[PDB]
């Protein structure tokens, strides 16, 4: 009843980041503290992991897996605007504001990092799982894929959101906020097809399905908190960004189906300020007058 | 925030349902009192000032050698009389970061608005101090505003030329070619806009002395072209504009439409380079009967008739050509060419279409040659002849290059002041000075053609303007009835100021006497036809100011068969890009495109009102897309007949059109005279 | 060296079903005979099944096991334009000239047929043999998939291309034209994969190599060859076809690194008509002798 | 499958453990007997072949009135008395794919080995029937070469220039820019290679005519020779190649290497148009040394000094640059410019690099000007004058730019006949003929110096093969004293024969009493040093022909002192690329690359072993790739001490090789004498 629907969606909202041109951002960019800019940098940099990750993995993976041509169709193009145009417009924004020796460093910070790399371990896992005709492990990587859609982003996001709602940095922050709204409805997609599986399940099975992803949402919840601190702390916004990613892992939950886990608070108002021609023939009459 | 921005913001701020417009008035004053003033370089006396800026390079000590100091004096007193004030703060803006004289470090502000208005006069009178005086007052009542050009280099001595639209005609042979290259990039050095017409190449896959598929076609010129006004951009600021022009019955003009798609490779795609296509009126015939149309192969016309393509009537030859067996052609159609046409139009504003027949019909100077294609701005419509540059040791045959100054009449200030015969005339006498003066020595076609043709562009600006200030609907039959009538006596009295300097120099433009005016046929429709005002409120508006009659127009046409016409051409109607700002007045003869144009200027964000845009008048400032443009082609055609050379004619077009609409409306201006649309401009 | 230059040219040549408008074939479709509209039918059918496994399987596996982020993102967009671009193409040129059960009858003769058969399992075989972390196993499915993408779909790309190049069906052929010209650039992007691939091997293990890739080649283009008559026989044009096909081989092997294998012959006028060493500083006493 | 074709596949079928080398005779003798034969027309006369010839556009009739029918039938009978035969496959498959005249449809053959051979004799002779024989024996016993373009050209009536490399030099001007775009256009029209210097030019980001950081330096002058070139692309035959010419200190120097990096942007990458770099001494000692060094602007030195960067002497001039505060610089790392010199050469195999001191050290033509750079092929190195080309109406300042005439002589071939001097002095007046019959009438400087300078460059090929065909191995000492008493023998007899030339003639070169040769400087090392062989086994390969000793040099010295020297450069040792496959000879002096070469044509492969190869020799034909790039400089740098111009010095380098290795064998060529270094070749 949804895939066409998503389909189009999907094929409607295609972009390039060449389209934005992000010249713009250099002055607002050289105004931030060393601060700012190491935290902006990094974060930008644990978004680019998760889709190369996403791109490379879990979208074709999935993908192999769900039954039907419509229904691949719209994961292989998901895939694509992953790794060949989310985790790309990061390089873009990269190589604009940053000189090739941050850069460098940048990319080498995300291979020793210990959260990113145990968040990393754990989605990409669950997507090595998944075995053929078994639902049950095709459901935990979907859970696993809303999980980091819908709740693992946000942490990253947070920051260009933050900045686009002053005025700063509005060009990439112009890119981000298409890149969000592409997760918003991938997350959506791939929670409908997690409740699929779901809903084919005994009680007990639900049960167990249930506590699986409980426990998986604390668990990675707990690593990002860590995340956070370490990335925010030096920017004054940890407590903040740890309010806004509980309201996006309450999102998540929606999306596969659950009931919120955590209670509603006030997220900062500044984050939520951030957020050719039909050819027709010629007739003869058109030749008089 | 700078407190004139902030002023000028508050005009969107809705107070009590309405524009705060009257915030521009205070926007303005607060720029001038907290940066024009602070930031302009004052002297003791005049003399001091203009010591200073002869001595360190910023102004022409011959031309302020021909008056005695007190004359000087006496013009820059006649500025100060009229103590102008800029009625908005885009007008002041415009003029103090464009046109205004500054320090050699860009830091402070030497001329104000009248000393700019003083020295062009001055530039203008050439020693006169009488007619530097009336060119003040011209200038300072803003009932005739200079070109960008003109108004920004005259009198300065670091100053690129006064003329910045130059056609080129492009011979078939490498060394016309290379020609064509190196005079491109020394006319964008100079700053101006250079056009090519590309018709007497010969095609791709034609011979190159005997060996066949040799030839790159025109694209590859193109390619050339296109490069060369990369490299001469001068600083980058203005980067190289040039325009190419084919007529469409050229085999290359799929590949030369293709340098424009939007998926076209980086090997064939132009991006500095703008297109025209020329279209005679065997080509709408074709499609008009869904025939097979065919383009050729130019050098095979060529060699068979030994006169280029282009320079042979497709209306007379285009089934000669068909049937001789030695000319090379192509199969198209042309109803897919059109909808090809109306599709680049639709997604990139490209390319520029010249209806050569309607050109041509109404051409005063056929004997010199018919008008091939236009210009960068598509609306110069003159003569042009090909040179034919040689081999080094050789001489060159050189021809005639079009090149005219562009001048226009504030239309507003003009009927307000009553003063049609006295602005264009002397606005004539402004860009006949102008074009004595340029001297082209590195163009040697634009040089000749500028001697001989004497070519000028008298343009007007601020139609719709004054048409919304005076309770009249741009679409209107009223609206085109007084551009009937202003335009008739635009053209009477540049006829007349052409006659009576060919009278006062004795000299003709070249090759006069075979063109209309010399015969007489250029005033049949004016000894025939009274072009009087039909509706009693445009009959108002020329109150007071005598519109000529069939009989005026009879002894002008006796005074010009005595004494003959010194301009080839007179009247052009140039698009008036940023001059509109300064004049206070809406672009050209063309309808606004927003009530309120917002703009961002760096980091700054500002918004401009229509000139005397108001609640009023809010809904005869009709925006152009949401108007039908049949009626605006009805207007433009209006206009077009009163006009020796072109209209820059923009085509404003919603989004829900297709290509069909594009094509109608192209279609319509072809049937109605219209003889050049500039550009589909899509909302 | 390659893949960046090949990722600009994929995005760049982005496009989708709706922009060609199908309904004004219907003006030419039904003045072709029965033989036309039947030869036309089944090589429609013959591309579209074809296609299918190739962005369901093809592009997929070659992405899974080719390393590098950015190759992977080619080869995810290349993947997409398989599954969300031309087989939606493909379906609604079916849809705009057949009804619903003529489609369905279609299909299954195609999906019965011993040539066309042949030739879909033959290229499925080499892809379901790759093994992880076997180059060898790797480069023979590229192979394969080099041959689908610039030699197999142009015994049946000769229909529309003919049609094309003298005016009928225009609209399905400038789709035909899009979609021949996206496999084009696919298969001299494998092609290059292919040839690194090669390039790392031994003289002995590149001989066996080239063995392989011409001995695939003959045994598709003896099954071409019958594909051919038994399609083209019908509508006289079986000779020229083959013609084509030859030609079409000898890019294939260009793409490949290897030289032509057929003699160079001209094509039907109507169907053209349609168409880093080691960088080491300098440690001085180098300037001296 | 051809028969010829199977045939000369054989060779790869090992039998008795060794190549078929016998199967290429079989080869060729097929390929004739099956096909040249069949596809050769045939006349009943010579009278009828030439009638026929001529009148159908294929000869020039201007060149064979010069003899009587009579004259001409014994030159076609010298030619055809040798009953030459092409000793392999690839030989005669070159030349009747090449260089053999065929129908205007390419169809049938015209001309055989022999006919091109009498023509070519004919037109060098001009009218002489003995000179002409002469040309005949030196051409069939293929002891001396034409180039490419005498070659194939020669007596041809739609032929192209007999020259093709040319070397313009290209002012600070936007004139001598778009004249620079506009010959390089004709002279590639031609099929010549085009060399520019853009050394003159001045850098990105400075003033024009007060408008500072406006120029776009000399990467825009390169895309502006790149689409030339492309566009002139020899009617589409063969694609357009240019070199352009940087001096190292230049400011842009980095931003010209940057176009040929892999990852080069669209707007910067050039892909027609090739780069060297050239490096004086004052580069490579602030190199050795590791300090810091300095790129200039050359707009600010020429402010400075009167006078162009690349005008004045590096070694001299670079301290009081960098201590003028008005000549503006920036810092380099030199070491870190020679690293990236060698990482670009180990990727693309560009810069060449041109050793400008090792130039100019030796070059006999200082007065005139100091060689500032080099051709399309590294090896032409002569002295050039910028030109003042000026406004259209205004007279140009015609300068010197460099084109010299090339052949090469067969060394096997000369040295088998012990005809050193003979065809050295054939050779000498067949260059200096062409160089006398090239006019060209669309690049003024390159025709004025052809007049003046009457510079040809005269080569040598088959060194590889000759020292392999004789049990030398080509690093070995032994081979380098071959090369040092040949090529001694070669200048002797060059630069006789061209003061006998002068004595005739009673006129030598242009400012000749300037040169080294007027006042004797140049026969220095000759009159001092003794260049016979210091082998017996070398001295033995001389064995009947007089090598010249100390006296005989002093009497030429005497000689060149009281007649003068007709030629102001006469050997340069060009690539051979394609005349080597016809004369059966390894390119140039260069070592082979491969012992048998593997090449494709058509859909069918061939296999052309390198000329002489055995089985008793085949480890003489050592691959260039395995050979040692150190002996190889010192075998260039021993032929280079005698030879005026340049040597096409190309670097053959393993995939092991590294950046260290390829600056290491750079700078001990810079140190052992090299001139120009032409391209890194990696295996
Ligand atoms: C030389 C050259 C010419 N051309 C095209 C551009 C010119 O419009 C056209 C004429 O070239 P010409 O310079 O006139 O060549 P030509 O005079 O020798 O040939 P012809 O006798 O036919 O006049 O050829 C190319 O496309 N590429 C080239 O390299
Ligand atoms: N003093 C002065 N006058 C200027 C300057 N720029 C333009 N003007 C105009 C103003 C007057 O109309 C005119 C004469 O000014 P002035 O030389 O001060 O004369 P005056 O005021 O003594 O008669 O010159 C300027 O910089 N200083
Ligand atoms: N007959 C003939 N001779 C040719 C041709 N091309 C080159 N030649 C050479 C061969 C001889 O050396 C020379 C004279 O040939 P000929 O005119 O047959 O002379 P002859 O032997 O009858 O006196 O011309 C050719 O096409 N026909
Ligand atoms: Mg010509
Ligand atoms: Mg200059
Ligand atoms: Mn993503
Ligand atoms: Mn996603
Ligand atoms: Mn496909
Ligand atoms: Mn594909």
């Amino acid at each position: 009843d949804f895939t066409q629907m998503f389909y189009n969606q999907n094929v409607k909202q295609f972009w390039l980041p060449e389209e934005i041109a992000l010249n713009g951002d250099l002055l607002t960019w050289k105004y931030l503290g060393k601060n700012e800019q190491d935290t902006y940098m990094k974060v930008l940099a644990g978004l680019t992991l998760l889709d190369t990750e996403q791109g490379n993995t879990g979208m074709p993976i999935v993908a192999e897996h769900v039954d039907g041509h419509q229904r691949k169709a719209v994961l292989n193009f998901m895939a694509m605007m992953e790794n060949a145009v989310h985790a790309k417009s990061y390089s873009n924004i990269f190589m604009t504001l940053a000189p090739t020796e941050t850069i460098n460093e940048v990319f080498e910070w995300v291979k020793q990092n210990k959260y990113l790399q145990k968040k990393a371990q754990m989605i990409v896992g669950l997507y090595k799982a998944i075995q053929k005709d078994d639902e049950i492990s095709l459901f935990k990587a979907m859970v696993a894929s809303v999980y980091l859609e819908s709740f693992l982003f946000y942490s990253g996001f947070y920051y260009p959101l933050y900045f686009y709602g002053q005025g700063k940095l509005m060009q990439s922050g112009e890119i981000i906020n298409l890149i969000l709204r592409d997760e918003a409805i991938h997350g959506v997609y791939v929670g409908l097809l997690a409740q699929e599986i779901y809903n084919k399940q005994t009680e007990e099975k639900k049960a167990e399905l249930r506590e699986f992803a409980i426990d998986l949402l604390n668990q990675l919840y707990e690593n990002e908190l860590e995340y956070t601190e370490d990335l925010y702390d030096q920017v004054g916004l940890s407590h903040d960004v740890k309010k806004f990613i509980r309201y996006n892992a309450n999102k998540a939950l929606m999306n596969l189906g659950f009931d919120p886990y955590f209670e509603e608070e006030d997220i900062n108002p500044i984050v939520l300020n951030g957020l050719k021609a039909t050819v027709e023939p010629l007739k003869d009459d058109d030749f008089y007058f | 925030v700078p407190k004139w921005i902030q002023l000028n913001n508050e005009i969107m701020i809705q107070k009590d349902g309405k524009f705060q417009f009257d915030k521009d008035k205070e926007a303005v004053h607060s720029y001038f009192v907290d940066y024009i003033n602070q930031n302009t370089v004052f002297f003791h006396n005049l003399k001091e000032k203009l010591d200073y800026l002869v001595e360190n390079q910023y102004y022409e000590e011959e031309f302020l050698s021909l008056y005695s100091f007190e004359d000087i004096k006496e013009v820059f007193k006649t500025a100060y009389a009229k103590k102008f004030r800029f009625p908005s703060f885009m007008s002041a803006f415009k003029f103090y970061n464009d046109y205004a004289l500054k320090t050699n470090d860009k830091k402070k502000i030497l001329e104000r608005y009248e000393d700019r208005i003083s020295i062009v006069a001055l530039f203008f009178a050439n020693g006169d101090t009488e007619k530097a005086k009336e060119y003040v007052n011209l200038m300072i009542n803003q009932e005739y505003q200079p070109s960008t050009p003109t108004f920004l280099n005259a009198g300065r001595k670091r100053r690129g030329e006064l003329v910045s639209c130059f056609l080129l005609e492009v011979n078939d042979s490498l060394n016309d070619i290379s020609r064509a290259i190196d005079i491109s990039m020394q006319l964008s050095k100079l700053g101006g806009g250079v056009s090519l017409n590309l018709s007497k190449l010969r095609a791709k896959g034609e011979a190159i002395k005997d060996v066949e598929n040799a030839t790159k076609g025109v694209v590859g010129v193109m390619k050339l072209l296109d490069n060369a006004f990369r490299y001469a951009d001068q600083m980058g600021q203005r980067q190289g504009s040039g325009a190419a022009y084919l007529n469409i019955f050229h085999r290359d003009i799929n590949d030369f439409l293709d340098t424009k798609k939007i998926s076209a490779d980086e090997d064939v795609r132009v991006k500095t380079l703008s297109i025209g296509v020329v279209i005679p009126d065997k080509f709408v015939e074709l499609a008009r009967e869904d025939k097979a149309a065919y383009v050729f192969y130019p050098h095979t016309i060529y060699k068979e008739y030994g006169q280029h393509m282009d320079e042979m009537d497709m209306n007379e030859m285009y089934d000669k050509f068909v049937d001789n067996p030695r000319v090379k052609k192509e199969k198209i159609n042309p109803r897919k060419l059109l909808e090809k046409l109306a599709m680049l139009r639709s997604e990139s504003g490209y390319p520029y279409i010249m209806f050569q027949d309607n050109v041509n019909k109404v051409h005063a100077n056929n004997h010199i040659s018919k008008v091939k294609f236009s210009n960068l701005c598509s609306e110069v419509l003159q003569a042009s002849q090909v040179s034919s540059y040689t081999d080094y040791d050789e001489e060159d045959e050189i021809g005639l290059d079009i090149s005219c100054n562009l001048g226009s009449l504030n239309i507003l200030n003009v009927m307000e002041h009553k003063s049609i015969e006295k602005t264009v005339k002397l606005a004539t006498d402004s860009l006949t000075h102008v074009s004595e003066t340029t001297d082209i020595r590195n163009a040697p076609a634009v040089r000749r053609a500028n001697k001989a043709m004497k070519s000028i562009g008298l343009g007007a600006m601020n139609l719709h303007g004054y048409l919304a200030q005076n309770g009249i609907a741009y679409e209107s039959p009223e609206a085109r009835d007084f551009a009937n009538t202003f335009f008739m006596m635009v053209n009477f009295y540049s006829i007349q100021r052409s006659a009576e300097i060919a009278k006062e120099k004795g000299e003709t433009f070249d090759q006069y006497e075979g063109s209309t005016y010399a015969t007489g046929e250029y005033f049949d429709k004016y000894v025939s036809t009274d072009f009087s005002p039909k509706y009693e409120k445009i009959a108002n508006l020329f109150e007071g100011m005598h519109i000529p009659t069939t009989e005026d127009w009879k002894k002008l046409k006796a005074f010009v068969a005595e004494h003959g016409m010194y301009h080839s051409y007179r009247l052009c109607i140039a698009p008036t890009g940023s001059i509109s700002y300064v004049q206070s007045s809406t672009a050209s003869v063309m309808p606004i495109m927003e009530r309120i144009e917002e703009r961002t200027y760096g980091n700054s964000k500002t918004y401009y009102p229509m000139p005397g845009l108001a609640s009023n008048n809010w809904f005869f400032y009709k925006e152009a897309y949401d108007m039908d443009m049949f009626k605006v082609v009805d207007m433009i055609a209006t206009i077009q007949q009163h006009i020796d050379q072109g209209i820059s004619f923009t085509l404003f077009l919603k989004d829900t059109m297709t290509t069909r609409d594009l094509n109608r409306i192209d279609l319509y201006a072809h049937h109605r005279g219209i003889k050049t649309i500039y550009y589909a401009r899509t909302k």
